């Protein structure tokens, strides 16, 4: 199992069938552009380390008052990823708010 | 005192005179659409809920 | 029967087909995380010694 780095973002809201995620800036979306496109795949925290596995659905931009902006993911679960590096297929339990979401090197 | 267990891996292509008779049910990891909607026709003490969590089945989680 | 200890939150709204709670503070969700993901049960007071049962299917901090 290899280094993650810094995270992105964090999570808003959970479901059986979805969940979202707000980034945190502007820059670190500038830079992780070709990484944050549909298709593609997102790692999320889950407690006791674990991680699970997802893919993208939706993007997208709001703009902020007092230009500035704020940005927002969709995503949907497909399998659990233990601390070794084994891929399981259906996740038993879900993450919640205030976690931590990776990009996938 | 003669009683089935029946088994199978894509119901929708069964009598369901027979399936109409069973009274306890089980269920495991579904991904076909047509299946999924094919079983919640008939199971009695479906909640909205549990039709979400099919898919997202672990292996063993029955 | 046994006790339970300490509240976590309140109630603002009811319905025949949904129930929502409100939490207190961010310390107590901090601390009971690893007991109010989905598909976990909940208790409920409803008077007269009694108690309810409930599950969960969404969460949301605003």
């Amino acid at each position: 199992m290899p280094d993650l780095g810094t995270p992105i973002g964090s999570v808003t809201d959970s479901s059986p069938s979805l969940i979202r995620i707000e980034i945190s800036s502007a820059e670190d979306f500038e830079k992780y552009k070709s990484m944050l496109g549909v298709g593609q795949y997102l790692l999320v925290a889950s407690g006791n380390n674990l991680y699970l596995l997802a893919s993208i659905t939706g993007v997208r931009a709001t703009h902020v008052e007092r230009g500035n902006f704020r940005f927002q993911i969709d995503t949907q679960p497909i399998g659990t990823l233990s601390e070794d590096g084994e891929f399981s297929r259906g996740s038993h339990s879900l993450p919640v708010p205030t976690e931590y979401a990776y990009v996938t090197p | 005192g003669v009683t089935l267990m029946v088994v199978s891996q894509r119901p929708s292509e069964v009598s369901e005179t027979i399936f109409s008779q069973c009274s306890n049910f089980i269920s495991l990891r579904l991904t076909n659409a047509v299946d999924q909607t094919y079983v919640k026709s008939l199971l009695p003490d479906l909640s909205a809920g549990l039709g979400d969590l099919l898919p997202n089945l672990a292996q063993g989680e029955f």
